[PDB]
């Protein structure tokens, strides 16, 4: 009918995606590894040998990863062998004023396949155009979407 | 009727979204019915994906005919399509 | 040595809005020509108003400066650099959500690039 | 009879479905084409 | 077949994916928490393909120093040692 995608995530996924993506999040090495593997499970899919990660965003006084690093990591794990990383800026569903007056999150911005700022929501991933997943569909072929 | 000469071919040089589908279909069919494979196997068992490995290198027979609604038709070797 | 910042700073404001965790702070300092606003883990590396600083951003964190200095270390790519209103530049470094915005007069801040950062904070 | 193409045929095994099979899904009423698609097969144990 | 090597194993046997049979997190989470206590582990994360069956795909990636079999070996051993320490202490508590 129109170009609007209809397949995609729903209430629970958009909810906890909002929660996790918020910059207030943090992860030790245990959580980060367990979660990254939990999402990947490459064996049930195959085609993949070994898992690569990113360095922690903070190191001192302790290493901690943020959920935004996590999304970047998973996005890296599916990066096609030779397909340049994704660069994009698009408005989020939740208006920025919710986080703070002149909140910086506002709209998801991230280049070369690494989540920089903004939080994901129904507009980013799900039955929504020009979010994250739609650009995935366009760039890395449908099967990767 | 007439067969369009190879020199003058107006049909899209692109492998249509439908043409790949039907081509791989029959190539799976041949291979499954004990046809010679022109690509080394990598331990592959599904007779069909094997045809994917064949197309990925475009090492495949079975040219295709594109019929113009007038009554003419093109004969495109799979190696000639994009 | 690929150090890109060394300026000492002092805190001007902290918040601490809707987050128990990391709080934005503005610690503009120098001769008021070095205006700094970022986010900091106010639970593991807490800070208060008018806190003295030792801030440095290198390129590679390969030095004993690591062990001696840099009481608080982050990491992230700078995604935005501009020069506005003047020969004065503004830099926006993401640290995986944790942002930072610094304004300097195109110098003390000229060596910057669009790569990662390895931020280093020592009190 | 004297129609020998049968020398070239093979034995056809009727086999069950497995984890690589493509089986059509659909729903009534099927209005527009994404209301009937093709899915990969994965066989789960236990549930019915 | 208790524990099997899945065919996604690295050639160097550095990234092998143990598939433990008839098991769940009861051993999995403990195992990983022990394994993460090994400095020679670069990666350790478990999942479950599907709960209806009792299969746990496990993952070990390590530095080229030592492969995964020895890693899982020592991790199991250390966990058993933890079991023994707990048992000894508790048993000593009551008469």
């Amino acid at each position: 009918t129109s170009g609007d995608p209809l397949r995609g995530l729903i209430q629970d996924h958009v909810v906890m995606g909002v929660w996790l993506t918020c910059k207030d999040t943090f992860y030790t090495r245990d959580e980060y590894q367990q979660l990254l593997f939990q999402a990947l499970k490459p064996d049930e899919t195959g085609m993949y040998g070994r898992i690569k990660t990113l360095p922690p965003a903070i190191q001192r006084p302790g290493i901690y990863w943020t959920g935004k690093q996590i999304i970047s990591s998973v996005l890296l794990n599916l990066k096609p062998s030779d397909r340049p990383g994704l660069n994009l800026k698009s408005k989020a569903k939740v208006p920025g004023k919710y986080w703070s007056p002149d909140s910086e999150e506002g709209s998801v911005l991230f280049d070369d396949g690494e989540l920089l700022c903004g939080i994901l929501d129904k507009s980013s991933f799900g039955a929504s155009a020009f979010g994250l997943v739609h650009s995935v569909h366009e760039l890395y072929g449908p099967d990767i979407a | 009727g007439k067969a369009v000469a190879k020199e003058d071919r107006t049909t899209t040089p692109y492998m249509t979204k439908y043409e790949r589908a039907r081509i791989l279909g029959t190539r799976a069919l041949q291979i499954s019915m004990n046809a010679p494979v022109l690509v080394d196997l990598e331990g592959e068992t599904d007779p069909l994906q094997i045809a994917m490995k064949e197309l990925a290198q475009k090492k495949i027979p079975l040219l295709v005919r594109r019929y113009l609604p007038d009554g003419s038709y093109e004969d495109w070797s799979v190696a000639e399509l994009i | 040595e690929s150090v890109l910042l060394d300026e000492i700073f002092t805190v001007t404001s902290v918040d601490k809005q809707k987050y128990q965790r990391v709080s934005r702070i503005t610690a503009v300092s120098g001769q008021n020509d070095m205006n700094l606003t970022l986010d900091i883990n106010s639970q593991i590396y807490p800070l208060e108003k008018d806190a003295t600083f030792s801030l440095q951003i290198t390129s590679n964190l390969n030095s004993p400066d690591l062990k001696e200095a840099a009481d608080y270390i982050m990491y992230g790519k700078v995604y935005r650099v501009e020069e506005a209103k003047d020969e004065k530049v503004s830099v926006y470094v993401s640290f995986g959500g944790l942002l930072m915005a610094i304004e300097g007069s195109h110098r003390k801040l000229y060596r910057l690039s669009l790569d990662h950062v390895y931020l280093l904070l020592r009190r | 009879y004297s129609y020998s193409r049968l020398i070239n045929t093979n034995k056809k095994v009727y086999r069950h479905v497995r984890n690589g099979d493509m089986l059509i899904l659909n729903r009534q009423p099927t209005l527009h084409k994404p209301s009937m698609m093709a899915h990969k097969a994965r066989i789960l144990p236990g549930e019915k | 077949e208790k524990i099997i090597i899945l065919p996604g194993h690295s050639a160097d046997l550095t990234s092998v994916t143990f598939q433990i049979q008839k098991e769940d997190h009861t051993l999995g989470n403990s195992l990983r928490y022990v394994i993460m206590k090994n400095p020679e582990v670069e990666f350790c994360g478990y999942s479950i393909p599907h709960p209806s069956e009792a299969k746990m795909n496990f993952r070990i990636q390590t530095a080229p120093s030592t492969t995964a079999v020895d890693v899982l070996r020592k991790g199991l051993d250390d966990l058993i040692d933890l079991c023994d320490a707990v048992t000894e202490k508790f048993t000593e508590q009551l008469p």
